[PDB]
RNA sequence: UUUUUUUACUUAUUCAAUGAAGCGGGGCUGGACUUGCGUCCAACUUCUGGAGUUAAGGUCC
């Protein structure tokens, strides 16, 4: 049995009645200027008409193909500081016993990175696959890269994360990575990934990459225009 | 949502397990300590039944097993889900003294006194914790009774004390077969 | 309303009737499914037909799963038109 | 319903193409005032 | 590398892509302070040919002046 | 002078219902020919109550309850949007736009007459004290009645001292020297 | 190795040298391990066992009497 | 800050860097010692060895209790093994100096009274059984007490062994320990 | 493809207010017309110079 002295005291939150409860006012928060600036920058880029050379960066690899690309590319990460020091120690010992460094050091197969390096590789057609980060600021660094890869016949894909590519190449960020050569036990995997990129990204974005982006209205403007069209259709 | 790669991986795991179990069935006294570890998510009915009789449902459950032909066949069957080896006297003593629970009335009762052992196993001449340890370690005539009285040991995860490796399992699958005396390192770390 | 038939090819070893039904039941209800298998040995021939009850559900599944890289295989997922569906396809 | 079947198809397609981490937590703010957070001195 | 392409593209200031980038960046820099620090150059090829290096001790400051 | 004579800021309570205030004091504002009324409202969001300063309409008194909002009644001292009053109603401190807390019809014995409504575009035609016709948004507020202190200018000032006392707190230029009484370098009328 | 017993405040404040609070009723410092009496032996003397039994028995009688009194009051 | 760096390495996938940075953490689950060194605190809190010998009652009761507990996250298994090792070393000193005076079998445990340098030291040891960690105690603050007392007992053991002219720490045989030697796994020989 | 006219829009720019508090769109309930269920319009305090703030309570643990 409950205590008879316990009482229910409901509060009425109508106008002129009891004090309003504490609600979630996050939609109307007076944000700091940097937060407001970055949000309004994103919104302005959504509002304006985006030319196709910039708008094509909104189409990237999906989750499965990006995961397969990173599954291949994590086997070809560059040398670490400790690995390079150990290799240099072995080469120094080989020089001391009178052998060339190539006798104890084999040919390396690493992911090629660095924007000028990758651009030169594309120009000399040494690159077999190119992955371009979708969030490079300034965008002019990579805006010509799909056209360069299309002119030189190189398979490319736009991928999410310069930080994700930096994890591959032991950096904070990486604007672009390229695969030129892999080992013979991964040549079949590289060919399959290249064919998967060609069939599942490039053919699917062949028509959408030429279209203008942006031009999206806000929520209240969209509702106003829908109401206006409904009124015009009714009358 | 479940991925198609998960479906294909699960089929290949089940076909490998079926081939291995068929090979074991076609091919047809020491003390071992067995710890249940994380393995394949889908378990075939015969390994599931062997885990039923070995009381190895939850992860980090440990049991003592007398090595016979039937028990060796069971251990070989449930090898991908267990880590087993030969425990030493220190491991057996520390396990029974620090994590020792008995099964009286179907209940988990900690071994806080010799009276529990005397009224539950006194018909077999086991009247103290040291008598229980002697039966387990020397594998006496009443090893089955002693091991059935002993509740499965709940071993701890050392990775839980460090935040960057908080979700990591302590024992990684892949090192199949008998660990022999190297199970004692795991027992010392987790007990 | 009108059922929709999806033809899927380049299936890897492991994508069989149970896995196909379990995967595409997430997209929608499946009424019929078959895997092209040889009668001599019982092995699959890496092709299957899945007819869903619902046509744009089938279209959505086909557009999602087309050119999917799965275990070294790039899946093919097309929609069989109702004019070209065999009346004895799902025997 | 047809709309329910279509929504289920959209949800399955979205989970297949983008994953299952579709949602994000945001702070409930009972005030419209933002304060500079207190950091280590 | 890419900086030759950046120079050739920076020549085309009345093209659609450069005009769009100039418009959005003009709005952003008008929203920012009159003098403020830039984390990296917005024209890396121009900064590099004027003598900027990505080395500890080189900084970039952005400034607007009334014309 | 302590505070400007303004309405409450246009909030949710005035936009959708009504909020009650109590008139505590009717005070003299130096430099202004009309009295002011101090009115206390509740805060809908906190326990502390809010004191406002209105231009007092005639017939208002201390201890009187007044009501501000869309659903307020048509009584002297109440503050209503112009869409909530009929044609022919006179009002005081009429907002030019909804939310500027009062611009038109503020001095003693003055008012603004609601000539008409255009409900399709949400506009209201009003007549100003100078005789001008204006169109304002219908959500603009006004206080029902005529500003108190009317007939002030009927009494002659009769004395240079009374003019001096009037303009000393008003800061207006007094005494006024004629431009024709000046030199040609002082005024264009000089000479 | 290290063998001890052999601007920063190199001297401790006397507030640290102040003794900790004792929760004992007489206000004196309780030993960390109190000395056990004969009534706590595993095989105690009959007199000490009977003394402890009598004390705990009369305490139990008083506690149950108080509990029944409060139940009657309720 | 080091834990943040280890989390960054694990998130980026640098397993070797994560392991190398984890070696600098000095985790108790790996070392058997407290995460933070309290050696400077010991001298401040005990100005004299006589003060340490007077706090030995609480120290020995806590450490002899915790040598029989299961491994938790607060006190890991290697820490518990080190507590048992320190208790065994103290018992060996008492044996070789014949400093044990009285022993009592109570209903709560075994009381021991020894005399070290004219100070009476009384500590209580549980019977060898399963010990119940109830929720009415603050077990993590008990673990901090254990870390402090194990740091104190290490220095006390070193001072006593050096006073009686024995090398410290004593030789410990892991094979005999795994066979169950307990006290017998220690070999005491003279200094130099 | 371009030049003029008006004719809408919002994102540049401009103005105002606020402690950036309830904006826009749906749902629930009630009322009106309508077609035989779509709109719009309303929820909440008016005899009194009182008081109103630390959530009462419901339900799963």
């Amino acid at each position: 049995p409950k205590n008879p002295l316990l009482e229910k005291r409901p509060r009425n939150f109508g106008i002129g009645q009891d004090i309003q409860p504490k609600r979630n006012l996050s939609r109307m928060v007076k944000w700091p200027e940097y937060i407001r600036l970055q949000r309004q920058k994103k919104i302005l880029r959504m509002r304006l008409k985006v030319p196709p050379a910039i708008a094509q960066f909104q189409y990237t690899l999906d989750k499965n193909l990006a995961a397969q690309a990173f599954k291949l590319l994590n086997k070809y990460r560059p040398e670490t500081k400790q690995e390079k020091k150990e290799r240099l120690l072995r080469e120094a010992t080989a020089i001391k016993e009178g052998k060339k460094k190539e006798d104890v050091s084999k040919k390396p197969y690493t992911v090629k990175y660095g924007l000028n390096h990758v651009v030169g590789l594309i120009e000399n057609k040494k690159a077999s696959l190119v992955l371009i980060a979708n969030d490079v600021d300034p965008i002019e660094l990579v805006v010509f890269l799909p056209a360069l890869c299309r002119k030189m016949g190189i398979p490319y894909a736009i991928i999410k994360g310069k930080a994700r590519l930096g994890t591959l190449v032991h950096k904070k960020t990486a604007a672009v990575v390229a695969i030129t050569e892999v080992r013979s036990e991964d040549k079949n995997e590289l060919a399959k990934l290249i064919s998967a990129v060609k069939e599942g990204y490039l053919e699917k974005v062949e028509d959408t990459r030429k279209r203008w982006g942006g031009g999206i209205m806000g929520f209240k403007a969209q509702k106003r225009e829908e109401k206006r069209k409904k009124s015009l259709e009714t009358a | 949502f479940k991925r198609a790669e998960k479906y294909v991986k699960e089929y290949r795991e089940q076909e490998r397990e079926k081939i291995r179990l068929a090979r074991i069935a076609k091919q047809q006294a020491k003390l071992v300590f067995v710890i249940r570890i994380k393995g394949i998510n889908k378990i075939p009915p015969k390994p599931r039944k062997i885990l039923q009789l070995l009381r190895l449902r939850q992860i980090n459950n440990g049991v003592f097993v007398k090595v016979t032909k039937a028990t060796a066949e069971m251990i070989k069957i449930v090898e991908p889900w267990v880590a087993y080896g030969y425990p030493n006297l220190k491991s057996v003593r520390e396990l029974i003294y620090k994590r020792g629970y008995g099964k009286v009335n179907g209940q988990r009762i900690p071994l806080t006194d010799n009276a529990i052992i005397e009224e539950n196993l006194g018909k077999y001449g086991i009247i103290c914790i040291e008598d229980l340890i002697h039966e387990i370690f020397t594998v006496g005539p009443n090893f089955k009774q002693a091991a059935n009285f002993l509740w499965p040991f709940k071993l701890s995860n050392p990775n839980g004390g460090f935040r960057p490796r908080k979700f990591k399992h302590f024992i990684e699958g892949g090192d199949l077969g008998n660990r022999e005396e190297h199970i004692n390192a795991l027992i010392r770390a987790m007990n | 309303s009108q059922p929709g038939v999806m033809y899927i090819a380049r299936l890897p070893h492991g994508f069989y009737e149970h896995e196909l039904r379990g995967y595409f039941s997430q997209f929608g209800e499946i009424t019929r499914l078959r895997v092209v298998r040889n009668k001599k040995t019982g092995a699959s021939r890496h092709r299957a037909f899945i007819e869903f009850a619902d046509a744009e559900v089938a279209d959505i599944a086909a557009r999602t799963m087309d050119k999917y890289l799965l275990f070294g295989h790039i899946l093919t997922c097309k929609i069989v038109p109702p004019a070209q569906v065999h009346p004895d396809l799902f025997k | 319903s047809k709309a329910a079947k279509g929504a289920q198809a959209k949800k399955a397609a979205q989970a297949a193409l983008k994953g299952v981490h579709s949602h994000k937590k945001t702070k409930v703010r009972k005030s419209t005032t933002f304060h500079r957070p207190k950091t280590l001195v | 590398g890419a900086l030759k392409y950046l120079e050739e593209l920076s020549k085309k200031k009345q093209s659609d892509v450069v005009r769009f980038l100039l418009r959005v960046r003009c709005w952003e820099y008008r929203q920012l302070n009159v003098i403020h620090r830039a984390s990296r150059p917005s024209r890396p090829d121009k900064a590099r040919r004027l003598g900027y290096k990505a080395k500890q001790g080189y900084v970039i400051y952005r400034v607007r002046v009334r014309r | 002078r302590k505070a400007p004579a303004k309405f409450r800021p246009l909030d949710y309570a005035e936009r959708h219902g009504y909020i009650r205030g109590i008139v505590k004091e009717i005070i003299h504002d130096p430099g202004r020919g009309a009295p002011l009324a101090r009115v206390v409202f509740r805060s809908p969001y906190k326990y502390k109550q809010i004191t406002e300063t209105f231009i007092a309409n005639e017939g208002m008194y201390t201890g009187q309850f007044i009501y501000a909002g869309k659903n307020a009644a048509l009584t002297v001292g109440n503050i209503l949007p112009l869409s909530s009053v009929p044609e022919g109603t006179v009002v005081s401190n009429v907002e030019e736009k909804p939310g500027d807390r009062g611009a038109l019809g503020r001095t003693s014995g003055n008012y603004v007459t609601v000539v008409g409504h255009n409900p399709d575009e949400g506009k209201t035609r009003i007549k100003l004290p100078s005789g001008a016709k204006k169109v304002v948004p219908s959500s603009s507020r006004g206080m029902i009645g005529i500003v108190a202190g009317g007939g002030r200018t009927d009494k002659p000032l009769l004395k240079a001292s009374r003019a001096k006392h009037k303009f000393a707190v008003k800061r207006n230029r007094w005494p006024k020297t004629r431009g024709v009484a000046m030199n040609p370098v002082d005024h264009p009328h000089g000479g | 190795t290290y063998d001890p017993w052999a601007p920063d405040p190199l001297k401790k404040p006397k507030t640290l040298e102040q003794k900790p609070i004792s929760l004992a009723a007489n206000g004196k410092s309780v030993p960390a391990v109190p000395k056990p009496t004969g009534g706590y032996s595993y095989n105690p003397a009959f007199t000490d066992y009977q003394q402890r039994l009598m004390e705990e028995s009369e305490k139990a009688i008083e506690a149950e009497r108080k509990r029944l009194q409060e139940l009657e009051l309720e | 800050a080091l834990e943040k760096k280890i989390s960054r390495a694990l998130g980026r996938g640098d397993v070797s860097n994560a392991a190398r940075l984890e070696r600098n953490a000095n985790l108790p689950e790996k070392t058997g010692k407290p995460r933070y060194t309290l050696n400077h605190i010991i001298r401040e809190r005990y100005p004299t060895f006589q003060d340490a010998l007077r706090d030995l009652d609480d120290c020995l009761s806590m450490l002899f209790l915790f040598a029989n507990l299961p491994s938790t996250t607060a006190v890991p298994a290697k820490m518990i093994a080190r507590c048992e090792r320190l208790c065994h070393e103290f018992q060996h000193y008492l044996i070789v100096t014949h400093s044990l005076r009285k022993s009592f079998l109570s209903i709560k445990g075994i009381y021991y009274q020894a005399n070290i340098q004219g100070e009476d030291i009384l500590w209580l040891v549980p019977y060898k059984f399963n010990q119940r960690i109830v929720g009415d105690v603050d077990f993590r603050i008990m673990g901090t007490f254990v870390e402090f007392y194990m740091t104190l007992l290490g220095f006390v053991n070193y001072r006593l062994y050096t006073s009686i002219g024995l090398k410290y720490p004593p030789k410990f045989d892991q094979v005999k320990d795994d066979q169950g030697a307990e006290l017998a796994a220690f070999s005491l020989e003279g200094l130099n």
